[PDB]
């Protein structure tokens, strides 16, 4: 019974392990370069101005 | 204003509802079932009639009880244990046949949210533990014990055992004794209640 | 004694 | 399914009284609130009295007050003091109003009666246009002050209605379309003046159109444009 | 025998552990260094939906960014004009214990689900006018414990049986089953492509899925204790993760590890909420020391205190648009701050 | 220039105004912010909310005994200032007495309480309490007018009405609500000392005790004094005397409102927690 768990963690195990990957220093820039392009238009890190704010 | 006065208009009378809703609900007493598998709950819940949460409701002397028995649950008590904060009594109960509930009334007992929460508890399979004590000593279920063997005595020490992990002076532990074949849990709950209602309310005032 | 008559707190 | 039917219209003799009853089923009428539209027999409607959900707020028209009151599931309309200025069918309506909501989406079948200020007031350029099937068409609606408000919800709304039936709403806040209505229905404008535009025209989509505001009150109808084929 | 098998994995293990460790390059921090602060990022509250009498436990802001609704255990689901502050919308419940709620993309479905393992759906736009319960999602073992919508008809859950569900709610069928957690299973967060979904569960680990093949990709470790809460960056590239051990961790898809840790030794309250902006720049997650702070989420550095609310906070989160950043607590008041 | 007693009530009634304002105001707004309205916390709001309108009205009275007379405003306020007055001391002193019969009806039945002491009862209740207060405050306001009949302003009123008004308002304002606060405080501590509550009896003992101190003490040289000088006429010793400490016994009267919140509202260990918490 647990020798089917076991073979279906190994497998599984396997299959997490066959995917590729990449730098680490890719994901940090390209995190760097979402949160850049879109700054000017995150309301909350800008303050809104009364004027354009929905909630003024 | 040209319609929006007729959206605050639903408004407040959707919001008129809730109060008069919450006022009309905030008149049951809510109880907490607890105990071990087949630690008999389920026949006392079941003396008074009427797999998530199944709750049981019960007017007894112009009271509403609401019982939540929640061994359906057999998941992590830690994640879900504190929506029951509110409850006024835990009902707990422990199986005489049988030491091992032991660690569960420590957990409820010490319980971060439960440390101003009355446990009632009740002490069913009176006379199961009986004959049980009648055919073999009391030592064996408690081997450290070694003190006189009567069921008139074993009963007090093991009430004694369960009371002592009580930490808190703001909790009084109402014991009783069940045979699962009397009608006098009702009675018991009902005065339980009643103390622990008094005991709130005067909290509340700060006059406690 | 007139000045004393004359005070008289807002309260009677 | 959804029904408003009613009752209680017919010939009466001027000056007396009369009880027009509306019976609602089929939804939740205790959370509507229903309206009364009338139309006469030869032009085009004309809004008569509205009673809020839980009875609230109740309004009439200024040719209205002072001889009708407005008051399970049954509007009624009790009226006093009939004049020979008072007969045309009376539509009883439903509506409900919340964020994105739906005012006017049903119509009941109507009943017939026969007797023995500074309003905005709202015209349409044309009262006849016709038409073939299959070439799209158009009908405009103007008013007297600007329908948008601060925020931004411009208070027209578009009617349908096709002979011998009920009207069925078609555009509600001159921007969105109803349900149950095919897309071919559009609606349009800016401030002042409207158009309902209708692109590929089928046969069944005849009828005369009714442009209406929700603005303030009391909501004065058009002149409606008869698109006849 | 059994004892190959343990073999074999633990080597596939360190092999993980490995090839994680190769593409470490440099850390997160190392590289955003350079990067000025945002300084303070301090808001007010500018409106108080004052309508809930006891604990509030969710609130998901609707797709057009101006209907919130909020799940209580008072036995209500209301869903919030925030412009306006009025309610368009009370749901009395069936069972008053519930743990989770969501507005569907398209706006006309709201589902509730909880202690009575059942995730219910409701109809906002029906004829007659009324909610009414379209469907009931009856077949789950545990608790659920939080839904997501992917449109009107595909609904993905996550419950304490250790497995997450994709449902059909025009048929009730359970389509898709997840497995492969140990412990109960707490949050859950859709893409935004809304073909990968996230998994919080208390293993202490964080396990991502696909919702068509329905196979486990990866799992990431690293957290001391269960994860409360858990949220997808909007680039769909990185995840960040609530635990109760009062950090903050950001992991990345295509990393296959863990990017950065907030912490800090003032704060030890065990995290409940966790969201991030719409730029990606700050990561507003919740507390159980009563107050909400507000994270850099690449300088891994505190911005602002949401303080104000009277007890702990149990759900937070933006706006689609990202004007407002909404909150709830067990105080019954959900607070809107801009 | 002045006596020492004058000068006494006067620093006394400065220093009641300051410590009961600071007070009430404190935990008025932690109640009104910070704290919801239970079924319990909702009588504290309204007594203190009394208090605090009371002290707050104190100082115009300790101008007046600054300026020994001599109305310097106009009719309206010498007819509204004392009818304000008495009615915050009155809805002080009946929302105390509503306070101990809510504690004695909390414990002689708790199984009524369970299902009808909601919170709009509560508001119905503290409602009557202003409304009875107002009634009993109202005659001040009729019977006071502005005069001067003199080079100098005065503000007044044996007339019979003020005998009347003087009899009435010492029984309701003074004797019922002592005969029982006293009552029912008694009647709870009897109940304590039957069973299930060995835990109390000693700070509800206690509590009690001060509270029924405090207000008898602070009430009864108003009274006291109220009734000498009707009793007794002027041009005379006692009757010199009972002038001379009127003020003071005014002063001690209005130190009762800044006694109050110290009382009632501060005993709670869970709202002591939050008003320090939020200080």
């Amino acid at each position: 019974a647990s020798i089917a768990q076991a073979r279906k963690l190994v497998e599984q195990l396997k299959m997490e392990a066959n995917i590729d990957r990449i730098k680490v220093s890719k994901a940090a820039a390209d995190l760097m370069a979402y949160c850049e392009a879109h700054a000017k238009e995150d309301p909350l890190l800008t303050p809104v101005p009364a004027s354009e704010n929905p909630f003024r | 204003s040209a319609e929006e006065r007729a959206a605050l208009e639903r408004s407040k009378a959707i919001e008129k509802n809730l109060k008069e809703d919450g006022i009309s609900a905030a008149k049951d007493v809510k109880l907490l079932l607890l105990g071990a598998d087949n630690s008999g709950k389920s026949t006392i819940v079941k003396q008074m009639k009427i797999t998530g949460i199944v709750e049981t409701h019960f007017t007894f002397k112009n009271l509403h009880f609401r019982l939540f028995d929640v061994g359906g649950q057999r998941s992590e008590r830690k994640k879900w244990i504190h929506c029951f904060e509110d409850v006024t009594a835990i009902i707990f109960c422990v199986d005489l046949s049988d030491h091992e509930s032991l660690m569960l009334f420590d957990s409820i007992c010490n319980n971060k949210f439960f440390i101003d929460t009355s446990i009632i508890l009740f002490l069913n399979k009176k006379d199961l533990f009986g004959e049980k004590i009648k055919k073999s000593p009391l030592t064996i279920c408690f081997p450290e014990y070694t003190g006189p063997n009567t069921y008139e005595d074993a009963a007090a020490y093991i009430q004694a055992q369960f009371e002592s992990k009580n930490r808190s002076p703001n909790k009084e532990i109402y014991c009783h004794m069940t045979c699962a074949t009397d009608t006098n849990n009702a009675q018991v709950i009902f005065d339980a209640v009643t103390d622990i209602i008094i005991a709130n309310n005067l909290r509340g005032c700060g006059l406690y | 004694q007139h000045r004393r008559d004359h005070v008289l707190g807002l309260a009677r | 399914d959804v029904q408003l039917v009613e009752s209680g219209g017919g010939l009466v003799q001027p000056g007396g009284s009369r009880k027009l009853s509306c019976s609602a089923s089929g939804f939740a009428f205790s959370s509507f609130g229903m309206h009364w539209v009338r139309q006469a027999p030869e032009k085009g409607l004309e809004w008569v009295a509205y009673i809020s959900s839980g009875s609230g707020t109740i309004y009439y028209a200024d040719t209205v007050k002072g001889r009708f009151t407005i008051s399970k599931n049954t509007l009624f309309l009790q009226m006093t003091s009939l004049r020979s200025e008072d007969t045309a069918m009376y539509y009883c309506v439903r509506s409900i109003y919340y964020y994105g909501s739906s005012p006017f989406d049903f119509w009941g079948q109507g009943t017939t009666l026969t007797v023995s200020g500074s309003d905005i007031v709202m015209t349409q350029a044309t009262s006849s246009v016709p038409v073939t099937p299959g070439e799209s068409v158009s009908i405009s609606c103007r008013s007297s002050k600007s329908l948008l408000h601060s925020n931004g919800n411009t208070y027209l709304y578009w009617f349908l209605q096709r002979p011998g039936q009920s009207p069925q709403l078609l555009i509600y806040r001159m921007s969105n379309l109803a349900s149950g209505v095919p897309d071919r229905f559009s609606g349009s404008g800016s401030g002042t003046a409207f158009t309902l535009t209708i692109s590929r025209l089928e046969a069944e989509d005849v009828g005369v159109y009714y442009c209406m505001q929700h603005l303030e009150y009391p909501l004065t109808f058009g002149a409606g444009t008869k698109l006849e084929l | 025998e059994l004892d190959q098998l343990r073999q074999e994995a633990e080597q596939l293990k360190n092999q993980i552990r490995d090839a994680r460790k190769a593409c470490a390059d440099a850390t997160l921090s190392q590289i955003t260094n350079n990067i000025d602060p945002v300084g303070r990022i301090q808001m007010r509250t500018r409106r108080t939906l004052r309508g809930h009498l006891a604990k509030i436990y969710a609130m998901h802001w609707g797709t057009d960014s101006r209907l919130l609704v909020s799940a209580s255990q008072d036995g209500k689901l209301i869903i919030w004009d925030s412009y306006t502050t009025n309610k368009v919308h009370a749901i009395p419940l069936r069972s008053s214990w519930v743990m989770t709620c969501a507005y569907a993309p398209s706006g006309n479905y709201v589902a509730c689900g909880g202690l009575d393992n059942i995730c219910s759906i409701y109809n906002l736009k029906t004829r007659e006018g009324n909610v009414r319960v379209s469907r009931e999602l009856a077949g789950h073992t545990g608790y659920l414990s939080c839904c997501r919508f992917l449109d009107d008809n595909q609904i993905v859950t996550s419950s304490g049986d250790t497995t997450c569900a994709l449902w059909d709610i025009e048929t009730g069928q359970q389509t898709t089953t997840f497995t492969g957690h140990t412990g109960d299973v707490m949050s859950l967060s859709l893409a935004p492509d809304t073909r990968l979904f996230v998994s919080g569960a208390c293993d202490a680990s964080a396990k991502l899925w696909d919702v068509r093949e329905g196979m486990c990709r990866q799992t990431f470790t690293g957290h001391e204790s269960d994860i409360n809460a858990i949220c997808f960056f909007p680039n769909g590239n990185a995840f960040a993760t609530g635990s109760d051990d009062a950090t903050c961790r950001l992991f990345d898809l295509r990393a296959d590890q863990e990017l950065m840790t907030y912490s800090h030794d003032n704060i030890i309250c065990g995290i409940t909420s966790v969201s991030f902006s719409k730029s990606g720049r700050l990561l507003l997650a919740g507390y159980d020391d009563f107050n909400c702070n507000v994270w850099d989420a690449l300088k891994a550095d505190r911005a602002g205190v949401l303080a104000g609310h009277d007890n702990r906070v149990s759900c937070l989160g933006v706006t689609d648009d990202g004007m407002a950043v909404a909150t709830g607590s067990w105080d019954s008041f959900l607070k809107i701050w801009n | 220039l002045f006596q020492p007693q004058d000068i006494a009530s006067m620093v006394i009634l400065g220093l009641t105004c300051l410590l009961g304002l600071l007070g009430n105001g404190l935990v008025l707004w932690v109640a009104g912010v910070k704290m919801k309205t239970t079924v319990n916390t909702v009588w504290f709001l309204h007594l203190t909310l009394a208090d605090f309108l009371c002290c707050l009205s104190l100082p115009f009275s300790l101008a007046h005994l600054i300026l020994q007379g001599h109305w310097p405003y106009g009719l309206f306020l010498c007819k509204l200032i004392p009818s304000i007055i008495i009615l915050n001391m009155f809805a002080s002193v009946f929302l105390l007495t509503a306070i101990s019969l809510d504690r004695c009806l909390i414990v002689h039945k708790p199984i009524w309480c369970q299902n009808h002491r909601n919170v709009r009862t509560a508001f119905a209740i503290c409602g009557c309490v202003w409304v009875v207060a107002f009634v009993m405050c109202v005659p001040v306001f009729v019977y006071r007018d502005l005069f001067i009949m003199d080079n100098r302003s005065i503000c007044r009123y044996v007339p019979t009405p003020l005998m009347a008004i003087t009899i009435t308002r010492l029984v309701v304002g003074f004797l019922v609500p002592f005969f029982i606060m006293v009552i029912c405080y008694s009647l709870i501590v009897f109940r304590m000392r039957k069973t299930n509550f060995t835990k109390s009896r000693n700070k509800t003992f206690r509590v009690a005790v001060a509270v029924v101190t405090v207000f008898f003490i602070c009430w009864t040289p108003y009274h006291l004094v109220g009734v000498l000088l009707l009793i007794t006429d002027p041009e005379s010793s006692l009757g010199e005397a009972v002038m001379s400490w009127d003020h003071m016994s005014i002063a001690l009267a209005s130190a009762n409102s800044c006694f109050n919140p110290f009382l009632y509202a501060l005993l709670g260990k869970d709202f002591r927690k939050k008003a320090r918490q939020s200080i």
